[PDB]
């Protein structure tokens, strides 16, 4: 069964390119100067490796409820 | 207030964050114990479009550290095999960099690295259109790491090497070298 960290990711919406405003305090957001330069910022998103980062320890739940063992059988000999 | 990240509850978000396309992590393993498979090797692992769905496969997946020799681990675009003859490899290339040792390297956070800069979109700038994916090699005597470009032309293809050899924290006599797939793209010293 879906974890709620997985449930809640295949129902989130998608953020619209990169957001400055949202994060709560001690997370930091991308680097706007990245992103000054896009032009098609609905469709090309810069993100510095320590925004990245953050991530690690935060999202640590599967992908799919199975993953363990579809990744087992895709490899064993 | 309309936006819950997974910063501000890790069960229960309703946002994340996409990527600039999808992306598809491959895996080719060792030749087969039992003999009877050296020729089927390379594995799709799964297709993912979001930063968050990245850390999930990430954290669930074997370092690099911890896969045995004649192993791989290929970050492609979507619809990219990670192959020379795809029709988006063929004319294409590769800046690399071979880790002469395999234990004075923090190979796992290097690799982690590189796929970072991949999905987060600073190896090239809007429009280049060179990055088709990015690789990491075990073998016997060393670890390779390498982004594959579409094509072999030019200021935007030093510039990504450029970018790798600052992702990969390498001081300036460490070269990484630009190399077609093809005898004959290769055969048409390039290195930063």
């Amino acid at each position: 069964q879906p974890s709620a960290a997985l449930q809640s990711l295949r129902s989130a919406r998608f953020l619209p390119g990169i957001v400055q405003d949202i994060y709560p305090p001690g997370i930091k957001s991308p680097n706007p100067a990245l992103n000054e330069a896009v032009q098609k910022k609905g469709r090309i998103f810069k993100y510095d490796v320590q925004f990245l980062l953050q991530f690690q320890n935060v999202f640590t739940e599967k992908p799919s409820p199975d993953f363990d063992q579809q990744v087992k059988a895709l490899i064993g000999d | 207030g309309p936006h819950m990240t997974v910063f501000h509850d890790k069960e229960n978000f309703n946002v994340k964050h996409p990527l600039s396309c999808r992306w598809t992590l491959w895996f080719t393993k060792p030749a087969s114990g039992k003999g009877d498979n050296w020729n089927d090797l390379l594995k799709k692992v799964i297709t993912f479009e979001s930063v968050e769905e990245f850390w999930g496969i990430y954290n669930n997946i074997a370092p690099v550290s911890e896969l045995a020799v004649k192993s791989d681990y290929h970050l492609f675009k979507e619809g990219v095999r990670p192959e020379w003859e795809d029709p988006q490899n063929k004319h294409g290339g590769k800046w690399a960099y071979q880790f002469k040792d395999k234990r004075s390297v923090n190979i796992d956070e290097l690799w982690l690295h590189t796929m970072l800069a991949a999905i987060g979109e600073t190896l090239e700038d809007e429009e280049d259109g060179e990055v088709m994916g990015v690789v990491v090699n075990v073998r016997k005597g060393f670890y390779r790491i390498g982004v594959w470009t579409r094509t072999t032309e030019k200021e935007i293809l030093m510039n990504i090497g450029r970018r790798l050899k600052e992702v990969l924290k390498l001081p300036p006599n460490e070269m990484v070298e630009f190399s077609g797939h093809t005898e004959a793209a290769q055969a048409g010293r390039m290195v930063v």
